[PDB]
């Protein structure tokens, strides 16, 4: 089984939740290629039962600026849902993007 | 435009431990040419101390965003103004030493 560091990866989102960048590491964890994620909303990936909570978590992020998602399912490329927890950090410049540190709770390997 | 920027990760001393390939367009180096070296090595001598003090402080700021502006030496031999925004992450399931996550953008000094 993979340790914590090996189950942690970065993603970056525009304010509408679209992927603008993702670590290569997502591929061994959740199957997606970063290339295929660019331009797609994070929201297209959430289990419907966690959907409500992710919307509130988002709204909280936009007003606080940093927020911990708490536990949620994300649909994996090749079927089934994986448990994650995410820390979100908004980057404002002179809001420019959101930095997500994602940790996969599910057992991997 | 769509201003250019790249993510890097650093240990608390400043060493690049991860670099996103968007660094090629921004500062001209390949990731492998950055990995393993300290960010302070690419920094203008008037800004090195500011950058070292910024690394030191970002760990005291409890995962909060810290921003710094400095001159970074590109592979094209130019001093680029870089705004680096950084924050620490430590997985709360662990007691591993935190590390430092950065986003780096070429900005205007004016
Ligand atoms: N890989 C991957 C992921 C898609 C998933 O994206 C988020 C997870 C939690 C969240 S969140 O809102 O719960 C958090 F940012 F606070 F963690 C968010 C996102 C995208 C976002 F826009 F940055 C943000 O909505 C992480």
């Amino acid at each position: 089984f993979k340790g914590l560091d090996s189950k942690t990866f970065l993603s970056e989102h525009s304010m509408d939740m679209k992927f603008t960048y993702c670590d290569d590491r997502i591929t061994e964890l959740i199957g997606y290629h970063p290339e295929e994620l660019l331009g797609r909303s994070a929201y297209e990936f959430y289990h419907a039962l966690d959907s409500e909570n992710m919307t509130k978590s988002h709204q909280n992020l936009c007003t606080k600026g940093q927020v911990v998602s708490g536990q949620y399912r994300m649909l994996a490329k090749h079927g089934g849902y994986v448990w994650l927890e995410t820390q979100g950090t908004v980057i404002y410049n002179p809001p420019q993007c959101i930095m997500c540190v994602n940790y996969v709770l599910s057992e991997i390997e | 435009c769509q201003p250019t920027r790249f993510i890097s990760r650093h240990n608390i001393e400043g060493i690049f431990t991860f670099v996103d390939h968007r660094c090629v367009a921004t500062v001209g180096y390949q990731p492998q040419e950055l990995l393993g070296k300290n960010i302070v090595e690419f920094c203008h001598p008037e800004d090195q101390q500011l950058l070292r003090d910024s690394f030191q402080q970002v760990v005291k700021l409890k995962g909060q965003v810290l921003s710094v502006m400095f001159r970074f030496r590109s592979k094209n031999q130019e001093w680029l103004w870089m705004r680096t925004s950084s924050f620490t992450f430590q997985n709360p399931y662990s007691d591993e030493i935190e590390y430092i996550i950065c986003t780096n953008t070429n900005v205007k000094n004016s």
